[PDB]
């Protein structure tokens, strides 16, 4: 009777009957929708009510239903209402209904209507200024004011500053782009709380101060002002990949013969889809206009299609581009254009302008200490970075949100604040959590995969447990596979800026040693990934050797501890022919030069001379047990 | 209702070539039985029982223009079909039965006429066939009739025959699952998932001890001469290598030493150990992928399994 | 009218697959004889006579919204039928000629149709069909061809086969008899008394010589493909063991000493010493249950017998 | 040597790059005739390329 759309996720007979079967039905309703307006408006005898047709005179609304009744009134009292002295009634008529006796019956009727006209006009205005007072108080946006709130902190691996920052609101994914020590750029892709997903290496791109994020439909499109290998500037429309882009035909340009004459930079803003360019001045005209930057408007479509049509063109005083308050950032929304401005010390105080564009004007300008409070950086270096206007599709409410650095040195922050309505940052904030250590209530973290292959590729901090069951294929373990038995606490700490992370494997046993390994992982290349680092943490507990017992030169790791009995003992090949079978042995291993290791085994009998054998083995050779005996002794 | 056969060089569909058909009837497999009796007890051993032949019907009429050149047509129609070249059958239905539809006879919105005099109810581009199913058959023809009814019409009787396994043979690999590049040939009497990337599409593993397949085919393919085609980038150097697989027998490679980075290619009976030079001594066993859920498990994490099949259907 | 398949790993019914059936009949067992005519005698003597096969035969047909789906409900059905794998079939019946029921035509008390365009005469929950009998069959396919009448009804004639023994076999054991857990599976064909743990429905029996058997099997449990098994805690020690039993032949367990708390697992035409590690050389003789009283005499009082079986059908 | 990328600019693209297409041009009136290939599809019904 009605359509089905849970559609089937295997894509048989029953698929195929559910579309067939919802065709139908869309065709058979809406049909059948058709005659039934058609028998509405034709044939259905009482189909619509009386109160409802309108019945418009002069200046006058009114139903049909009341104004019949209404004739049928006058037409009732007209034959059968009494009458007389018409006169009287009239002069009696002349008085109002507070006890006030006017002069003719029109200038009171006049009063009386003037009266309630005063009245209901002052209620009107008393709702309409209650009705802008609620708006003003709710929807409010004053970036003349309206302190900033933190939103969240980013995490990209790239030891360089931060300069631009778009969101997206159709996914809850950052864009940022940092400029690489190089011309090039980059651009790293993360997520809503600052976890790095992917990056996109823009080789041969300018400073890249802001891109373009556009959506011409359910696609991300990317603007952007890349230079040529002859350094020749270019506003260049791309997509988003993991990995690395040069200029060239992966990369199309929108308009070569309008964007191509000096250093354009755009920002899109899909409210009223307009796209404005901040087009550098030449040294030439430079002091001639006065600013170094001119930014002009133009509207999504024109831009897309062959019109230039520059709706709103306006210039960026010294003032505002000075070196001590340099370009840092752009906005557009409103027909308001930001601009965020800081020198890269707190000395020099930040400054973010907003002004009309139609009018080219100055509509307000403030100081805010973004990041550290009381103007207490992280040291001492306060370099802002631009911003941006988030759109939430839900609520409609524009949120204004802006980048800034706090760290210092190569030590760089990222921190992010926001100028938003009610509504947007704590939803922004509550997308996603923050990492840590422990999810939120004390428990160990889930691996991204189960069973996983490079233990390298759990790139996310925070501690984990590896099963017994998920250590087996564990390509890259510390032990190898007849060792591993238990579980292990596997935690993933922070490296540095560049893709490094620390990890740190504590085994899980609590009748035996809970040894721990450690190492260093290079997320990018996986070959810069150091080896398994081991400490002893004992506890008095032993370790046997498991079936492997074919050689002792298979356990070259370090300082480890592990009994052999007289049983044991009577299999090994490079243990000597001398003391095989007598006694039970400790064994123990000292570091040397790669693939050399020492081996030391001693003996354990508590009431005869005490023994122990050390050998050298690897890269140099085999080695040959050198013992020492000892005197028994009290 | 068109008779599709793609052969060794060529693809054929009769309707193109004036060949009308009334139908097409695909019998079952004939089941050859081996039972036993013994001698005094009521009842008998099944010894085996087996798959044989898919023996196919088609019979189709043609209707010319004139009567010399049925002739001409009817030895079109043995030069084209009679091949003992196997050759792959696809069967084609139509969706409805198509009417003639509303007109106006006003001098105008006339009839169309097909090469063959018959009326084209097939006005727009959605109205011709299909092919049905996403499946072909191996086949051979055998020996026809050709009764001449009245004028121009002439039937046909084609007894067409299963070549070397009676099943379905499902076209195109179970890769072009994977990668959704080539378009057509999968028909929803699969049931396949929309989920490309997801499981039960997925043929393409990587670092796993042990991992799941969902074979769809019903029918089960242990038989070698179907396209099972194995090929595994080992992952872990090893002197001997063990796999088991249920549905299926367990497989060794013993006795001959591998490395890691070294790939197998296991193809049906058979073992490249290199892609070449083919080490096949060791534990000849052959796997079979029955229907469903087909778990195997490894020994030490291959860093890369992946391997195209075809689905075979009874 | 359901014609019921439990395979090896699942169950299927055709009629939940759009499968209307027409009927189903079921041959009688094919008897082989073997008689040998004297020379020159009047008469030829019986060497022996042996049930053989119980061919089933079931047309089934199936109706579709469209021309074209029949094909890929055509393929289901043999996918889903055709198999070697001996399956157990169950066959169903309905109860009654249903009937559409009195309604009332005021826009209201309308008309229910099924996924196929039928109507539903099934109104209340006791309407639809049921397992006829406890019992089932264990059968293979045979070839069928699929005349496609009008439209979308296609017919099908099925030819199944029994596989390995040409009998009924019942479903559930002998012990489900006798404890009343299992529910269904106990039909009126098997004329059962309700005196559950009375007479002829007990296999468990304690200290005792000699006991009493009500097989209520109308065919002969003599086979031993037939899951005849019995169990016994032989109660009292010995060096020796005979136990007789009617309608069947004498059995010893000679040259073997035992012991009283001991047990024995008597398989068909197999004995478990001790569970494992048969000791099977002393007199290989089956028991055979033919039908109602098969009194058994053993020697010296075993503390417990039980066994389990299956009745078999003709 | 060119090929398609920033060095050529498409014209229209959203309205006939669904088909095979080519043009020529006669400046006397100033036209573009274009020829525009069929589909397979299409040309089983239009007996035409």
């Amino acid at each position: 009777n009605k359509l089905i759309t849970d559609l089937s996720r295997v894509f048989d007979y029953r698929y195929v009957d559910e579309n067939e079967y919802n065709f139908k039905l869309i065709s058979d309703m809406l049909t059948d929708f058709n005659f039934s307006l058609e028998y509405h408006r034709n044939k259905e005898v009482f189909a619509h009510n009386g109160e409802q047709i309108k019945y418009e005179h002069l200046n006058v609304t009114s139903s049909v239903s009341d104004f019949l009744t209404y004739l049928n009134g006058r037409f009732s009292n007209m034959v059968l209402g009494h009458n007389g002295d018409g006169i009287n009634e009239v002069k009696d008529a002349r008085v109002d209904n507070t006890g006030y006796d006017h002069k003719t019956l029109q200038d009171r009727l006049y009063h009386d209507y003037s009266t309630l006209d005063a009245f209901t006009k002052k209620v009107e205005k008393a709702v309409d200024e209650n009705y802008k007072e609620y708006r003003a108080t709710e929807y409010r946006f004053e970036p003349k004011e309206q302190e900033p709130e933190f939103i969240t902190d980013l995490s990209p691996y790239t030891n360089a500053v931060m300069q631009s920052f778009w969101v997206d609101p159709r996914t809850k994914i950052i864009y940022m782009t940092q400029a690489r020590p190089g011309n090039h750029y980059m651009l790293s892709r993360l997520k809503p709380n600052g976890q790095f997903i992917d990056r996109l290496l823009v080789k041969n791109g300018g400073h890249g101060t802001h891109n373009a994020y556009r959506y011409i439909g359910n696609e991300l499109w990317i603007y952007s002002a890349v230079l040529d290998a002859n350094e020749n500037n270019k506003f260049v429309r791309f997509q988003y990949r993991t990995g690395e882009i040069t200029y060239g035909n992966e990369m199309q340009d929108v308009m070569p013969n309008i964007f191509n004459d000096r250093y354009t930079s755009a920002i899109y803003n899909p409210i009223e889809n307009l796209m404005i360019f901040r087009r550098e001045y030449k040294a030439s005209e430079r002091q001639l206009k006065n600013s170094l930057n001119f930014v002009e408007v133009r509207s999504a479509d024109d831009i897309d299609k062959g019109i230039d049509k520059v709706l709103y063109q306006m210039d960026i005083p010294m003032e505002y581009t000075s070196d001590t308050q340099p370009m840092q950032g752009i906005t557009y929304d409103a027909g308001i254009l930001y601009w965020y401005t800081g020198d890269s010390k707190p000395a020099n105080p930040n400054y973010l302008q907003g002004f009309d564009i139609k009018t080219k004007e100055l509509l307000f300008k403030r100081r805010i200490d973004i990041g550290g409070v009381n103007n207490n950086f992280k040291g001492d270096f306060q370099e802002a970075e631009g911003l941006d206007m988030y759109y939430d599709l839900e609520t409609g409410r524009k949120a204004l949100l802006i980048g800034v650095t706090i760290g210092p040195g190569n030590n760089r922050h990222h921190s992010i604040y926001s100028i938003g309505q009610r509504g947007v940052n704590q939803f922004l904030k509550n997308i996603a959590p923050q990492v840590s250590m422990t999810d939120s209530g004390g428990r160990v973290k889930p691996l991204p995969i189960q069973n996983p292959a490079y233990l390298s590729d759990i790139t996310e901090v925070g501690h984990y447990y590896i099963y017994t069951q998920d250590t087996q294929n564990a390509l890259d373990f510390p032990l190898p596979k007849a060792f591993r038995d238990a579980g292990w606490f596997f935690d993933v700490l922070p490296g540095h800026y560049n893709g490094a992370l620390r990890q740190v494997l504590t085994r899980n046993s609590t009748g035996r040693n809970m040894l721990k390994f450690e190492r260093v992982i290079d997320i990018f290349n996986k070959k810069n990934n150091g080896a398994w680092n081991f400490c002893p943490q004992n506890a008095g507990y032993w370790e046997h050797i498991p079936k492997s017992i074919t050689k002792l030169s298979d356990l070259k790791i370090v300082g480890l501890d592990f009994y052999i009995t007289t049983e044991e003992s009577n299999r090994f090949t490079d243990f000597p022919k001398d003391f095989k079978g007598i006694a039970g042995w400790i064994l123990e291993v000292k570091s040397n030069t790669p693939g050399n290791t020492t081996q030391v085994l001693r003996r354990n009998n508590f009431p005869s001379a005490h023994q122990f054998l050390v050998r050298n083995f690897g890269t140099g050779g085999v080695g040959k047990w050198s013992l020492f005996e000892g005197k028994v002794v009290e | 209702d068109i008779e599709l056969t793609k052969k060794d060089g060529t693809v054929i569909k009769l309707s193109e070539y004036g060949f009308i058909v009334n139908d097409i009837v695909i019998d079952s497999m004939q089941i050859n039985t081996k039972y036993q009796d013994k001698e005094n007890m009521n009842g008998r051993i099944l010894m085996g029982s087996n798959y044989i032949s898919r023996d196919i019907v088609v019979p189709c009429f043609c209707k010319v223009k004139n009567r010399s050149d049925i002739a001409y047509m009817r030895d079109m129609l043995y030069s084209l079909t009679t091949d003992i070249e196997p050759m792959y059958l696809r069967e084609i239905r139509r969706k409805e039965e198509l009417n003639y539809r509303f007109t106006q006879p006003t001098s105008d919105d006339y009839v169309k006429l097909d090469k063959n005099n018959f009326p084209d109810y097939e006005y727009s581009r959605h109205d011709q066939q299909i092919y049905v199913n996403g499946k072909q058959y191996k086949v051979i023809f055998n020996g026809v009739i050709n009764p001449k009814q009245k004028g121009n019409k002439v039937s046909f009787e084609l007894k067409f025959e299963t070549t070397e396994l009676p099943y379905g043979e499902s076209i195109g690999t179970s890769l072009e699952l994977e990668e959704n590049k080539k378009v057509g040939l999968w028909s929803f009497d699969f049931n396949i998932d929309w989920h490309a990337g997801g499981d039960k599409r997925k043929y393409t593993f990587e670092n796993l001890s042990k991992g799941t397949v969902y074979y769809h085919g019903s029918a089960p393919n242990d038989q070698f001469n179907m396209y099972k085609k194995i090929t595994i980038i080992l992952g872990e150097d090893t002197e001997s290598f063990v796999w088991n697989l249920t549905h299926a027998e367990i497989m060794k490679i013993e006795g001959i030493k591998l490395k890691a980075g070294d790939r197998i290619v296991y193809d049906s009976f058979r073992v490249y150990k290199n892609g070449v030079e083919i080490s096949t001594e060791t534990n000849i066993s052959q796997p079979k992928f029955k229907y469903g859920a087909n778990k195997f498990e490894f020994n030490q994490t291959v860093q890369k399994v992946q391997f195209d099949l075809k689905f075979y259907y009874k």
